[PDB]
């Protein structure tokens, strides 16, 4: 049908890099996904997660690296998944509303035995809420942020952050310096030869609200390490492990460097940058890029093999704290806010289930 | 001038009010003379304090004409907080009472005769600190006594709140053999203070400084335990000045270091950083003619006197409270399932 | 009548088949316990366990993965006395669960290795310590898929488990070397990855399973590799040290006592370890991959109450 090519062309989107970054492919991933929900007959309600978790596998197995379109199919399945128990137990008679949220998950699948009545089609249009509440919430995800990081960061310390292309701290530290009149620095490095775009113009940004900033290389940004005590990481996208999918280039090894000199590692994340899965291999995750822009020559007789790399992986031992919008967390602590958000079944996001 | 520290602007100095708007309980203001002039108190002890003056303040109702008395005391009693405020700012074992307590203003009607004012509130005012406080410790005296041996030693630091009924019980309602530990720190001595008490209650104490830490481990040691005054949402225990060095040393030394602590000393805030969010308590304190005088008026001297500060939760192997044991990175679970909830 | 004590019941089918492991051959016994001795009461069902738990922690008292199997039937019959059927249909409605573990705790092992696969890729050469027999499930899926690996073995000395491994697994084509527990230390950097297994799980995540595998969990994290840990969904007990001294199997770690006549000399030391969450780094369990905090929760979201 006609939502049958708005997803093809929205597949045409996610091959060849029709859009990057993490915060608008969540949005048009999202958008598109209403068409599907205003054009669907499920006659199941077991259908209408059927009707969407091929999708996801259409969309996943079409391109697996992208990930705030991959977390939101799983979410928005989970305010439905969520619904199919409150249906069913206010059907019957006997046990209609215990309404704690948590069961213990160890004993539960280790038991096994074997007004709004129905109205079946409320699960169309809290879904349509459901497309409208997630957008409104990342619209405004740093309030929450605002909220607790200048609680968390003092005035007078110098500061660094390895992630130029984050829109997040891009826009944090306008604030930071403004309604909080904190006055530092930041050391700013590029992301070789990548977010160094970005990484120019990340700075000059800052030096329009002069917070006494300068440009380091990104050889250099060990020999002054020993002066700073304090790094935030703008990642993009971050696991069930608190090992989090960071931007393009150059960040672990510093994240390293400053886990080395017994520094606090910080970092920030929307709640839609979280992501359920498990990071089985890291080499499946960190993606790299080109031969192009690391050396332009292209000796085909000489010809020389060189690497370049367009994602860097972290160890939740190398991070601190993950500022949010619902508050400062530990990077063990991952699994409790993900599980209250997403569901044993769909993170196995595929029709065999072997 | 460089970290500024000096000015982070956690608390100030000022005193001198004369404001008659309020009728203002004459003992409340007993309690903040008891605090500031000399401090007499841990957490909990603050937490039986405050309630103290509570159920007297209550008592005298004095409810104006034209106002329900849900719609007076939500500002008398909260008024006379800003009186503590001036003293000193707030704990959790403060705060989580006080908003338990604003439900219950909130949640009467306009139908009590104020002659039953009292017993719906005294004795539920009352069962609280007798489940929230005392019962509560009583599960701490259950949990802790299996998890120690006898003939064994035990590191303490400063005054503690809840573990001294743990070490009269093990010590004479067990008998089993313990050596104690007490160290503490100028300038609040208030280590000492167990020190007469536990050895009027007979049994080996060993005084100590904190600056002569080395060599208390440098001898048959373990067992370090810890008195608490609030666990942050990671789980860094915010607590009294000079927990974290032997924190530090006894895990670096391999023996196990615990927190004994409390359901009502958690807390929904985070932070880990240990100059960040603190209190000050008038530099005066650390100088006792003296050897210096004039901190203030000469040209570059400052006193600090650190209150509270932050511990790293790899440091502490096992965190005990009412309801059991439970590791230090698992602590914000019961924020969820208890606190507000149980 | 049988009485369901020792071995009336409980000895006889260990020698049936060394498939069937300690802990579920308890929940074995527990369950088929109240079974045919039904006495039609509530209460003296679980005053016949806690005397029938007791007497079977008597029996054994060195074997705690027993004891895990002792702690997690009596929160089997808790829960499953719960739904609130007064006892009428709890008899049934419990026997009708009934047989459920020898069921579903019997395809523990390859729902681990379902799930377990995407941990040994493309050429990691493995440590494994000691006879954990859901690792070489595992093993077993990981030669049916023909992934490409290797395999190293180490002692598991006294219990001269590792002798075993290496015989188990040759005859099922992997090349594979026996190492002794000494020469960890000097190989570990070659090594990738490295699979254990704990006899039960301890309050903040532990590996009371087995001599040594503190030692090699020590030396993995200044070689700073994964330290992963095999296990399963019924493996949870509430004992819980403070250091690495849990209970013993009869006396103190370091005893001074001499040789009287020509008594054994390595068993003088532990045969039990302990590591805590700081050395682990992911487990494995029914429910799914599982990190060292939430390890924690789930044995405590049901046993404060």
């Amino acid at each position: 049908s006609d939502v049958n090519v708005t997803i093809d062309t929205f597949v045409a989107k996610l091959k060849r890099r029709q859009v990057q970054g993490s915060y608008a492919i969540a949005l048009e991933t999202l958008q598109l996904l209403m068409r599907f929900i205003s054009a669907a007959r499920w006659n199941h309600v077991n259908d209408l997660i059927e009707q969407i978790r091929d999708l996801g596998n259409s969309l996943e197995k079409a391109h697996p690296t992208a990930f705030s379109c991959g977390n939101v199919i799983r979410r928005i399945l989970a305010v439905l998944r969520d619904e199919v128990e409150e249906d069913t137990m206010s059907t019957t008679v006997t046990s209609t509303s215990v309404a704690e949220p948590l069961i213990s998950s160890m004993f539960n699948l280790l038991q096994k035995p074997e007004s709004s009545m129905k109205t079946k089609t409320d699960y169309r249009q809290v879904a349509i809420q459901g497309i409208k509440d997630l957008i409104d919430e990342i619209k405004n995800i740093d309030e929450g942020i605002q909220q607790i990081a200048i609680d968390l960061i003092h005035d007078h310390e110098i500061l660094l952050t390895p992630t130029p292309d984050s829109k997040t701290v891009l826009k944090f530290l306008i604030t930071a310096r403004e309604r909080s009149n904190r006055t530092f620095t930041v050391l700013v490095t590029e992301g070789f030869p990548n977010n160094t775009k970005n990484a120019h113009e990340f700075a000059k940004k800052l030096a329009q609200h002069n917070i006494e900033t300068l440009v380091v290389p990104d050889s250099a940004v060990f020999a002054l390490m020993s002066r700073v005590g304090k790094v935030i990481i703008g990642t993009k996208a971050v696991f069930v492990n608190g090992g989090t999918i960071s931007s393009n280039s150059g960040v672990s090894s510093v994240c390293e460097c400053a886990r080395e000199f017994r520094t606090p590692v910080f970092a920030v994340a929307g709640l839609y940058k979280l992501s359920p899965l498990y990071p089985f291999d890291v080499e499946k995750f960190v993606e790299f890029g080109g031969s192009q822009r690391i050396l332009p020559r292209m000796d085909p007789r000489k010809r020389l093999d060189t690497v370049n790399q367009i994602t860097d992986y972290v160890p939740p031992e190398n991070i601190d704290i993950y500022i949010t919008n619902v508050g400062g967390f530990n990077p063990s602590f991952i699994y409790r806010i993900a599980w209250d958000n997403y569901k044993q079944i769909d993170v196995h996001l595929d029709k065999n289930k072997a | 001038l460089e970290q500024s520290f000096d000015n982070s602007s956690l608390i100030s100095s000022v005193k001198e009010l004369l404001l008659n708007k309020d009728l203002i309980h004459p003992s409340i203001l007993l309690l903040t003379s008891h605090l500031a002039h000399y401090k007499i108190v841990g957490s909990i002890p603050r937490c039986i304090a405050m309630l103290e003056v509570f159920q007297i303040v209550i008592k005298d109702y004095q409810t104006p004409k034209g106002t329900t008395l849900s719609r007076n005391l939500t500002s008398y009693l909260s008024h006379q907080i800003d009186l503590l405020k001036k003293a000193r700012p707030l704990s959790v074992t403060m705060g989580n009472a006080i908003r338990w307590l604003k439900q219950e203003i909130s949640l009467i009607d306009p139908s009590t005769p104020d002659k039953a004012a009292k017993k719906d509130l005294c004795e539920k005012i009352g069962q609280f600190a007798k489940e929230k406080i005392e019962l509560a410790d009583q599960l701490i005296i259950d949990n802790a006594s299996t998890q120690i041996e006898e003939s064994t030693t035990i590191v303490t630091y400063g005054s503690s709140k809840v573990l001294t009924e743990l070490l009269l019980h093990n010590a004479i309602s067990l008998k089993k053999n313990i050596k104690v530990i007490v160290v503490d720190s100028r300038p609040l001595f208030e280590g000492r203070k167990m020190a007469e008490t536990l050895r009027n209650a007979g049994v080996n104490v060993m005084y100590a400084l904190i600056t002569s830490l080395d060599t208390i481990f440098n001898m048959d040691v373990d067992y370090v335990f810890l008195g608490a005054h609030s666990i942050l949402s990671n789980g860094f225990l915010y607590s009294r000045a000079g927990t974290a060095m032997l924190a530090m040393s006894a895990k670096r030394r391999n023996i196990p270091v615990l927190v004994c602590c409390e359901s009502l000393k958690f807390s929904q805030r985070v932070q880990l950083d240990s100059v960040t969010f603190n209190e000050l308590a008038d530099p005066n304190d650390l100088v006792n003619k003296n050897i210096l005088d004039g901190w203030q008026e000469l040209p570059s001297l400052n006193i600090v006197n650190i209150l509270y500060d932050l511990t790293p939760p790899e440091y502490i192997k096992k965190v005990i409270t009412e309801f059991g044991a439970l590791p230090p990175s698992s602590v914000p679970v019961i924020l969820r399932e208890y606190k507000g909830s149980a | 009548m049988s009485e369901f004590n020792i071995t009336e019941t409980y000895l006889r089918f260990l020698e049936e088949d060394t498939e069937m492991t300690m802990p579920i051959a308890a929940i074995e016994a527990l369950v088929t316990l109240l079974r045919i001795k039904t006495p039609e009461t509530a209460a003296e069902m679980i005053n016949t366990i806690k005397s029938s738990t007791e007497e079977l922690i008597k029996s054994i008292p060195n074997s705690v993965s027993l004891r895990a199997g002792c702690d997690i039937f009596m929160r089997f019959v808790l829960r499953n006395l719960h739904l609130y059927g007064d006892w009428e249909n709890c008899k049934q409605h419990l026997i009708e669960n009934g047989q459920l573990f020898v069921s579903r705790a019997k395809k523990s092992r390859n729902k681990i290795a379902e799930i377990g696969v995407d941990f040994i890729a493309d050429d990691d050469i493995i440590l494994v310590h000691g006879y954990s027999r859901a690792v070489f499930s595992l093993l077993n899926h990981a030669a049916n898929k023909f992934i490409r690996f290797r395999c190293v073995v180490t002692e598991s000395r006294p219990s001269k488990q590792g002798n075993q491994l290496y015989t188990l697994l040759e005859q099922k084509g992997i090349p594979v070397t026996l190492i002794v527990d000494s020469a960890v230390g000097a190989v570990i950097d070659k090594v990738d990855k490295v699979f254990v297994g704990a006899e039960g799980v301890a309050e903040s995540g532990g590996i009371i399973n087995l001599v040594g595998t503190y030692s090699v969990g020590v030396l993995a994290h200044n070689a700073r590799k994964p330290f992963y840990v095999v296990t399963e969904s019924h493996k949870f007990v509430r004992m819980f040290p403070l250091s690495s001294d849990d209970l013993p199997m009869a006396g103190p770690p370091l005893d001074f006592t001499r040789r009287t006549d020509d008594l054994e000399d390595a068993l003088r030391g532990p045969t039990i370890d302990y590591t805590a969450q700081e050395y682990i780094t992911a487990l494995i369990t029914d429910l799914g991959v599982l990190t060292p905090s939430a390890v924690s929760e789930e044995l405590i979201k049901m046993w404060y109450d």
